[PDB]
């Protein structure tokens, strides 16, 4: 016959939102460690009632390029680590708009630098009311696919607050095995990701071994004794391969520039520690890798005088401690982009990486904050008297 | 629902699940037969989420109002269907498009609905005094 | 009723006096017309209550959604009685049996009752539905 | 309206104006699409007015109950008015009077008022049981 309507309440439909959502984060409100010390002044501890509700036949592309929700996770880092860390002298730079003099004056900011820690804290996301937080089982996606067997949180999982260079440090790990995350094939930017399914040590040690500083009118010298890892390394490949199919797969160019793209760049002591090209950056595939073959060595030392990943300019730190520090880790995976081209010919080379707002997206590709909309029309026979 | 709210379904379940799981919040609810010196502050924060809810709850709980069923959990509105719309029958509705991939079918109607809806309460309003100028 | 709620009677006033005292508190409520360092933490453990006073008034003051009557104070049904569940009149009901004395009486029906009125919600929803079949 | 609350409108914007601001209130609120050692306890003194606002809110938000418009936010009675009380038309009515100096030009009716209305929704019960009589 006819058509009419019906509408009604609470029948859950959360389409697109992408606002302020609150931590879950059990500090120790006693440790000096600055970690907990932000992990409850401005954030919360833990909630023990989460219900993953595991979804049905959904199909919800979890685009992981239009999650604010990772903007947001990253100023609030951002908040974290300035009061975390204490720049001694700030050298930020400025200009106010002079059509060509543009006033790029030089903005010294001196401050008081004394250490204290570092420690993440696996921190989790928390809905608004009418808010709910997909996660996703799956994790490959290509990029941008749902989730049979997942479903909604009340607070997200742990996603700590290291950072650090194509490989970190303390951090997660992945969850069934390695994907990749881009699109196009025409000219290829698009930062790649991988989360790599195992774990790997990563170990720096150096208890004093050095006390002489300097060299001329070394402590900074650190010395990496790591590992030995390169079947992870040709599970990479393998995997590069089956998505760059009939080529072979290098690496083959660290060209270099601002130091923390390249080299492994990751937070101890408050500090980093910053090689060469010269580690496990080679290997060509052709159906072998390229390398040879306890803690045996690997030379990445520390800097001071360090760049932000946050806003652009310089900045200034203490000096070190004596010694004897460590650091362990557990790689969730790898982050790179091909040094692609138009010279090449059948060789491949993958090559990388610095923007935070990937750098915890290997960790959010589930996570998308959705309102609820629990107002919902339908068809129904419904029409009143007249 | 992942919230104090939310709280008539669960997601991907598709729509009937949700709709039915309404009355077993409802029968389930029925019958009902270390703490830190700053544990303050997240009691606190504790706090308003559960206020915002019921806030929110009623605030448009509430504004179901001029949609002539504030309060209650369940609608059934007065107005014919534009097949413009979704062109769907309960049948695949309700057991497929998890809604939340369900209402982004329709994510511009949006207003249309609360248009059509908030205009037959006024023609209610109308027919009523249309049948009142007699007796 | 000791508390910011059970606050439609007093115990040991049998059903009629607390069934009135209702309005009355209505009508009462209408018009309107030292402290420590850790005081804090009194004020705090004072600060749930309420909140959960609301939070359980609605809970379920909002699950008499289903059973069509939420957010008031007084339903009145649409059920047959079960002579078989007290077999009492209003004289000796609302003045005898004090009611926490009284529902120990039908200590069992508890859910039965809940089960034929949202039994009869849906009732009303299916003949609106028969009646709506034709215009 | 200077709080959480009295949201429905403007103060020196007469009647008309904060009547339709109401649904505005609505519409507007529908999409949603230093801290110092001691700041705990404003921050705690902020909590209770929130509370307090939805406590009072639904507290005769309720007992709009007995009213019969409970929780919503726009009554319409069913009394007949006494000329008496204010002999104005919606013309002046609404676009005069900021209500503020509205009600006073009625402050003794305010009584009289809740009488005749819940008057009325007994005189409704009262018409049901005659209606249901006989089935
Ligand atoms: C290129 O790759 C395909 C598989 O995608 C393979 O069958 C083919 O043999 C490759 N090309 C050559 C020259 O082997
Ligand atoms: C809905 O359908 C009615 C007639 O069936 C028509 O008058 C109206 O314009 C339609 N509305 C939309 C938005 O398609
Ligand atoms: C729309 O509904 C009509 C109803 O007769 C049906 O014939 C048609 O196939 C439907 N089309 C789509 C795209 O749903
Ligand atoms: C829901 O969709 C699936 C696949 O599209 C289909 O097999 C199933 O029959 C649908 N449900 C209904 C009720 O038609
Ligand atoms: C969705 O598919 C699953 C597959 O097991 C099935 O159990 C479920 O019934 C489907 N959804 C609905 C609403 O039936
Ligand atoms: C339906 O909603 C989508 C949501 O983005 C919108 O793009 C589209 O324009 C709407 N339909 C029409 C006919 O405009
Ligand atoms: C309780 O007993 C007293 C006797 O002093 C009587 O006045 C009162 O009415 C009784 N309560 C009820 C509810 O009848
Ligand atoms: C309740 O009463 C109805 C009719 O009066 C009867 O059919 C039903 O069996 C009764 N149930 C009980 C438990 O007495
Ligand atoms: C039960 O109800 C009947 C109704 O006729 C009445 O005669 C009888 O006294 C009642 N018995 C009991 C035990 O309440
Ligand atoms: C209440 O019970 C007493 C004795 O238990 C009796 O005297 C009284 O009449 C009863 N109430 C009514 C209204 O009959
Ligand atoms: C009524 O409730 C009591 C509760 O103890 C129970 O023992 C009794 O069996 C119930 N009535 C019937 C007829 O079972
Ligand atoms: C109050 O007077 C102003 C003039 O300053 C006028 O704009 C406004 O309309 C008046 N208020 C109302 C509610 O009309
Ligand atoms: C109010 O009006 C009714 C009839 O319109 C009349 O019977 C009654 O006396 C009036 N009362 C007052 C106070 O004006
Ligand atoms: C009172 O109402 C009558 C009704 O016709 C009207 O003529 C008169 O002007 C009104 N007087 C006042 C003071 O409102
Ligand atoms: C309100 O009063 C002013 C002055 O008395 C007048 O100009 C205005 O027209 C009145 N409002 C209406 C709707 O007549
Ligand atoms: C109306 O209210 C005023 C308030 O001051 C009061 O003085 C007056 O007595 C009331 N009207 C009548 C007729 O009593």
């Amino acid at each position: 016959g006819n058509l009419w309507v019906t509408v009604y309440y609470g029948v859950p439909v959360w389409k697109e939102a992408t606002t302020t959502l609150f931590c879950a984060s059990d500090a120790k409100a006693y440790d000096t460690e600055v970690h907990n010390v932000w992990a409850t002044h401005a954030c919360v501890p833990t909630d023990p009632s989460p219900q993953e509700l595991v979804l049905e036949n959904v199909t919800e592309n979890f685009n992981m390029w239009k999650n604010e929700m990772v903007n947001q996770m990253h100023e609030d880092v951002i908040s974290l680590w300035d009061q975390s860390l204490k720049p001694c002298v700030k050298l930020t730079p400025l200009c106010v708009t002079l059509e060509c003099l543009i006033n790029c004056n030089t903005s010294a900011i001196t401050q008081a630098c004394p250490k204290v820690s570092f420690e993440p804290i696996p921190i989790h996301y928390c809905t608004p009311a009418g808010y709910a937080i997909l996660k996703c089982n799956d994790k490959t996606f290509n990029g941008t696919g749902p989730c049979h067997n997942v479903s909604t949180v009340q607070c997200t999982h742990g996603i700590k607050p290291v950072v650090s260079t194509q490989l970190l440090l303390n951090g997660s790990l992945a969850e069934g095995e390695i994907i990749i995350r881009s699109e196009n094939l025409t000219n290829n930017v698009k930062t790649i990701l991988v989360h790599l399914n195992q774990s790997v040590e990563i170990v720096c040690t150096r208890p004093n071994n050095n006390t002489r500083k300097s060299i001329r009118i070394d402590i900074r010298q650190a010395h990496c004794n790591i590992s030995k890892w390169h079947e992870t390394l040709k599970r990479v490949s393998e995997k590069l391969a089956e998505h760059f199919p009939n080529k072979t797969i290098n690496f083959t160019s660290s060209s270099g520039g601002d130091l923390e793209i390249t080299t492994h760049s990751f937070t101890c002591r408050g500090e980093f520690f910053y090689c060469n090209t010269s580690g496990l950056f080679n290997s060509t595939y052709m159906p072998n890798g390229t390398y040879l073959h306890s803690s045996i060595t690997i030379p990445c030392r520390i800097k001071q005088i360090i760049n932000m990943w946050q806003e652009v300019g310089r900045a200034m730190y203490a000096p070190p401690i004596e010694g004897n520090i460590t650091c362990k880790s557990n790689i969730t995976g790898l982050l790179l982009v091909r040094d692609g081209g138009t010279e090449s010919n059948n060789t491949e080379t993958n090559n990388g990486g610095g923007d935070m707002r990937d750098n915890w997206r290997s960790e959010l590709y589930k996570y998308k904050v959705v309102e609820i909309k629990p107002l919902g029309v339908a068809p129904t026979a419904c029409k009143r008297r007249v | 629902g992942a919230v104090f709210l939310g709280f008539l379904g669960v997601a991907g379940s598709t729509m009937g699940a949700a709709s039915m799981t309404l009355t077993v919040q409802a029968r389930q609810l029925l019958s009902g037969i270390q703490h830190l010196l700053q544990l303050t502050v997240w009691g606190i924060k504790q706090l308003q989420t559960r206020v915002l809810a019921i806030e929110r709850y009623l605030k448009d709980q509430q504004l179901l109002g001029i949609w002539g069923c504030s309060g209650k959990l369940i609608c059934c509105t007065a107005v014919p269907w534009n097949s413009s719309w979704s062109n769907k029958s309960q049948k695949e509705i309700w057991d497929n498009m998890t809604w939340m991939q369900w209402d982004k079918e329709i994510s511009n109607y949006t207003n249309t609905i609360y248009k059509l809806l908030e205009d037959s309460q006024n023609q209610q309003e109308s027919n009523e005094k249309d049948l009142l100028a007699l007796d």
